[PDB]
């Protein structure tokens, strides 16, 4: 079918130049337009150009002028946004679309570009715990907890993802330490807990330290 | 130059699919006005295309289809006047410019200077990667009379259209480009005036022009709606003869002229025939016959009883349903020295056709045509019985006119033949169109005829393919006998000369005449060799004769 | 440059139903359309419905329908089908062959002025040796969008440390969760024993407490 399909997650510092693909499939390549446009955490969307995938044509956004470039690649089927001399705070999610009349009606995954000054450093893997003592009258609640971080995500899966029931997790916020934190509890019965295996996936692959932490009475 | 004549193929094969664009190339190259039909069909992905980028006006009607470059640059054209129409109904049709078995495809019509279409309607279908023509509004472009105006535009697609540009007032473009925008100039008019340049009554255009103005007078137009007569736009050309108001006997008029296409013309162009009213064409009209002066031109002018009958050939009254020459019509060329018309000879002719008991035409009936000397409309020979090396039985042919030609471009074509040379040795003038020789696989002596003489006007040439390779002609020893001045023949000897550099006893060249020696004695004329009566002087003398009769060679 | 106004506001009842607005100038979409809109729901793609201004793509639902007079701009969702939460963005073609994006606006639909479920965590003998001992609680399942937290340090009403973030209106149930925790590094957590939390909701009866203690079992 049809498909965009772009690059892993960048992290990237201050003074550098980033530079997503987009590699569409399932349709003709150099028959449509091809958008990018971006998303800073919790925020609009940011139209930045778009790209003529048959004859190189560009129109620019503006605010990016001096430092864009898209770019296709008949033969391979791929489009090149680059954003040179980032700055902060281009930080954001980073789609490119297939344009139709003057709007997009198919995106990309996505890509997470993080642009921060500091380096790289891993969660706070904690379980918060519930008997009786943490009884709402015949219903529970329990989930670990992620404090002190760099950078996002921080998949938080519950048993494997094959519990996908009451399971209610929160937006990362910047501390007055300078990095984020969250919880992620599970509406699970008081019928039921501890007795049953809640284990939470605590991924952060920029760490890549994939943790198992079961919560248990 | 500035005029050209357009095609006539409408949706049939190139049957030189070698030359097809070579041929394009050659009929629109500078040209500017196609009086014709522009038709551009089966032209292959990657093709070149910009002679076309010259022409303003057409005629008729536009035809493309059946194509699979993504451009077809006529930004320039400005009208078409659909005086012919495709099926009848449309001034411009594009069908089927898709793909069949940086995909192929026509993807913009682009034409964006086409404000006047004055009869006929748009029929654009099965096209897939074209887009903006939904975005076109129409009406603007068809006359304000313009009869049929119907229009039937089909919108499937597969690919998607990027926005009009920002500066198309109204999102109407013939393409991707700023330079696309649809420009009104007959919906947004003050008052109820045909054409305009913009929405003030003091923009209106004058009511003789067509596609719009720089102005306001009949010196400001785009293009004319009736005539051209030098800066003005007038609605008929001045008459060529004034009228004496007691006698009514005419008197040359000093500022009269000819109507040539949509043009007020001094004189008529090369193979047209002027005419008594004042028109330039290409068949007399209703009541006359052709004339010729010393001056090498003709012209039209009526006749002293009832016309004498002449020689019709085919696409003529009697036999223009008529495909081919059979032996159901063959008689009908008894000892014609000048055809109006054409004639053809396909496999039809040769074999037989049982579907109506018509016979199998026989290799020596063609010599009906041995006396033959015009042809006014063009050859066409596809079939040839392979008894017969040459085409001699046509060696008496001098002109062929091309007054009509075959599929609009052709005054002469050979193909898919077995002659093995030409022997048109008298063919001294294609008078217009094309020559398309090809695939006779025995043809030699192509090279040899200096066909650069034949031609006349610059938009013509030979487009030849799959013939017998010259190489394998010069190395196989066939060429021009020694005799032949400038090394030009029409095939193997010296009898097929173009020119003799001595000199000629009949059909035939000889080094020397027999005013010296040799034995059925003769004299020397005009370059040529005749002979002396059946009893003159027998002797060994010296300059023994100067004469035919017994009158002149001095006994 | 130069983004287009709508106000994250809509609201509207289950049934039936409200519009969003756009709108914006001469040069964009009240020059062009080739207007836009898009439903974003949180963390995916954005969502193409719909085009030229009142245009659907196939699957989209009957009675999305843009049109209107500009400079506006305006898209209208009928039957308030519960899940149709998402953040919306219009955008517009532009006399600088740009495109251009509203600031969105967050629709949220009512129902049930719920009271909330609170449950009282704490982090762990996990949590507390790298120097820190955060007291938590959640706010499972409630409506508006705001109610008032009161952490008791043993009885002290600290302020800053209070931490928040809020998770999107429950797609099923119409609901708001919230985040409120509290700093503590390992030398604010040793003199004071007894740690309560009262979530003084206008929904439930009146304000309701949930206790946890510093060393039972
Ligand atoms: C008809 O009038 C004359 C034809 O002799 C044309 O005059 C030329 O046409 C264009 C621009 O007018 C240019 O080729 C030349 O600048 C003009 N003068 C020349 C050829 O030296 C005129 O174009 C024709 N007008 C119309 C409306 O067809």
């Amino acid at each position: 079918e049809v498909q965009l399909v772009q690059s892993g997650a960048e992290v990237k510092k201050p003074g550098e130049s980033l530079k997503i693909s987009c590699k569409g499939s399932g349709y003709s390549f150099t028959s449509y337009w091809i958008g990018w446009v971006r998303q800073a955490p919790g925020q609009g969307l940011e139209w930045m150009g778009w790209i003529s995938a048959y004859n190189g044509n560009t129109n620019y956004a503006q605010k990016l002028q001096g430092r864009v470039t898209m770019t296709t690649d008949t033969s391979t089927s791929t489009a090149y946004m680059e954003l040179r001399s980032l700055r902060s705070d281009d930080t954001a999610v980073y789609y490119c679309a297939r344009e139709g009349d003057g709007a997009f009606d198919y995106w990309g995954q996505g890509t997470l570009v993080t642009v921060s000054s500091a380096s790289t450093k891993g969660p706070s893997v904690f379980p918060l715990a519930p008997s009786s003592k943490s009884t709402s009258g015949g219903t529970a609640a329990l989930g670990c907890l992620v404090k002190d971080y760099f950078p996002e995500p921080v998949t938080v899966s519950w048993n494997s993802g094959a519990l996908t029931s009451g399971v209610h997790t929160f937006p990362a916020v910047l501390q007055s330490s300078g990095l984020y934190s969250l919880s992620s509890v599970v509406t699970v019965p008081s019928s039921s807990l501890g007795t049953q295996t809640y284990i939470c996936n605590v991924n952060h692959k920029p760490s890549n330290t994939k943790v198992d932490k079961k919560v248990e009475p | 130059t500035q005029v050209c004549t357009g095609t006539d193929m409408k949706l049939r094969l190139p049957a030189s699919p070698e030359t097809h664009l070579d041929m394009l190339r050659h009929l629109y190259q500078g040209c500017q006005v196609v009086q014709g039909n522009l038709e551009l069909t089966y032209l292959p992905t990657n093709a070149s295309l910009s002679f076309l980028q010259d022409i303003q006006e057409v005629q008729g009607y536009v035809l493309i289809a059946h194509n699979q470059v993504r451009q077809v640059p006529l930004q320039r054209l400005r009208i078409v006047r659909g005086t012919q129409l495709f099926e009848d109904n449309y001034a411009l049709a594009v069908l089927d410019n898709g793909d069949p078995l940086s995909p192929g495809g026509l993807r913009e019509l682009q034409l964006r200077s086409l404000t006047e279409i004055l009869k006929g309607g748009v029929l654009i279908q099965r096209n897939p990667q074209l887009c903006y023509q939904d975005t076109i509004l129409w009406k603007d472009i068809f006359h304000k009379n313009n009869q049929l105006a119907l229009t039937l535009i089909d919108t499937n697609r597969s690919r998607a259209c990027h926005p009009c540009s920002p500066m198309c007032k109204g999102s109407r473009c013939w393409g991707e480009s700023s330079e696309d925008c649809q420009s009104l100039t007959r919906t947004v008019c003050a008052g109820g005036c045909a054409r305009c340049k913009g929405p003030l009554p003091t923009d209106c255009c004058h009511e003789q022009c067509a596609a719009g103005c720089t102005g306001p007078k009949h010196s400001d137009c785009l293009a004319c709606l009736h005539f051209n007569h030098s800066g003005i736009c007038e609605l008929h050309c001045p008459a060529l003869v004034t009228y004496n108001t007691d006698t009514f006997e005419s008197m040359p008029n000093p500022e009269g002229r000819y109507t040539f296409g949509a043009s007020c013309v001094t004189a008529c162009p090369y193979n047209y025939l002027s005419t008594d009213v004042g028109s330039c064409t290409l068949v007399c009209p209703l009541h006359n016959q052709e004339v010729t002066a010393e001056d090498g031109t003709q012209r039209c002018e009526k006749c002293s009883k009832p016309c004498a009958r002449v020689c019709y050939g085919l696409g003529m009254e009697h036999l223009r349903e008529v495909r081919a020459v059979t032996s159901a019509n063959i008689q009908e060329f008894a000892g014609c020295k000048k055809i109006f018309g054409s004639l053809a000879f396909l496999p039809e002719s040769f074999d037989g056709d049982p579907a109506s008991n018509t016979a199998p035409l026989q290799p020596e009936q063609l010599q009906v045509f041995e006396t033959l000397e015009e042809i006014t409309g063009y050859l066409y020979i596809s079939a040839w019985p392979d008894s017969l090396p040459d085409l001699s039985v046509f060696q008496n042919l001098q002109v062929i006119r091309g007054r009509i030609l075959h599929n609009g471009a052709y005054s002469l074509t050979l193909q898919g033949l077995g002659i093995s040379w030409l022997g048109l040795r008298s063919l001294r003038e294609l008078g217009s169109g094309l020559a398309l020789i090809h695939h006779n696989t025995h043809l030699c002596f192509v090279h040899t005829v200096p066909w650069d003489q034949l031609f006349r006007n610059p938009h013509q040439a030979l487009l030849h393919t799959a013939n017998r390779p010259e190489d394998e002609c010069v190395g196989e020893g066939l060429a021009c006998h020694q005799l032949c001045a400038r090394g030009h023949c029409w095939g193997p000897g010296p009898t097929q000369c173009v020119n003799c550099s001595q000199f000629l006893r009949g059909q035939e060249c000889v080094e020397e005449c027999r005013v010296l020696q040799g034995l059925p004695r003769e004299y020397v004329n005009a370059r040529h060799c005749l002979p002396c009566h059946p009893e003159c002087q027998p002797q060994n003398g010296s300059v023994t004769c100067f004469g035919p009769e017994a009158d002149q060679c001095v006994a | 440059q130069s983004a287009l106004t709508q106000p994250a506001s809509v609201s509207g009842s289950p049934g039936q139903s409200i519009t969003i607005s756009c709108t914006g100038t001469s040069s964009d979409v009240g020059g062009y359309n080739y207007v836009s809109w898009y439903q974003q729901h949180p963390g995916k793609a954005p969502k193409l419905m719909i085009y030229d201004v009142s245009k659907r793509p196939s699957g989209v639902s009957n009675r999305f329908s843009g049109s209107k007079s500009g400079n506006t701009a305006s898209l209208t969702i009928s039957g308030l089908q519960a899940e149709d939460e998402a953040d919306y963005y219009c955008s517009s073609y532009t006399s600088s062959s740009t495109l251009v994006f509203g600031g969105g606006t967050k629709l949220t639909v009512l129902g049930t002025v719920a009271a909330p479920s609170v449950f009282i965590f704490p982090p762990s003998d996990e949590q507390l040796k790298s120097g820190t001992a955060s007291v938590v609680c959640l706010l499972n399942n409630f409506y508006p969008r705001e109610a008032k937290v009161q952490w008791k340090v043993d009885n002290a009403l600290q302020s800053g440390n209070s931490q928040e973030s809020v998770t999107e209106q429950d797609s099923k149930d119409s609901t708001y969760s919230l985040s409120s925790t509290l700093t503590l590094s390992k030398a604010d957590y040793e003199k004071h024993k007894v740690y309560a939390c009262e979530v003084t909701h206008q929904g439930l009866s009146s304000p309701v407490t949930k206790s946890f203690n510093r060393g039972e079992c």
